[PDB]
């Protein structure tokens, strides 16, 4: 049990390492934000 | 220079600081801006 323990977590360290798509929830709310703000101040240069 | 004040170059008008630029520029052109659509290099009519 505590030799498959031990593997279990250094197979994690592997996979965040090597790709970024696990976080994509929480890249989501940074992107939404940032898009959020940029359109506010683009706004600014109508004429209405 | 180093104040904050209101500037009049030929019709160009804001409040802001005068600091010197340090980035590459071209001799045909007049004004910088940001992705923001807002003014952040000013030339100079008289001097270069």
């Amino acid at each position: 049990i505590a030799n498959q323990f031990n593997s279990a977590i250094g197979k994690i360290q592997d996979s965040l390492s090597s790709t970024a798509s696990a976080l994509g929830k929480l890249q989501n709310v940074v992107n939404q934000n940032a898009q959020a703000l940029n359109t506010l101040v683009k706004q600014l240069s109508s004429n209405f | 220079k180093n104040k904050c004040v209101n500037f009049n170059f030929n019709g160009l008008t804001g409040t802001g600081v005068l600091t010197e630029s340090n980035k590459k520029f071209l001799p045909f052109q007049q004004f910088g801006r940001d992705i923001a659509d807002t003014t952040d290099a000013v030339r100079d009519p008289q001097t270069l």
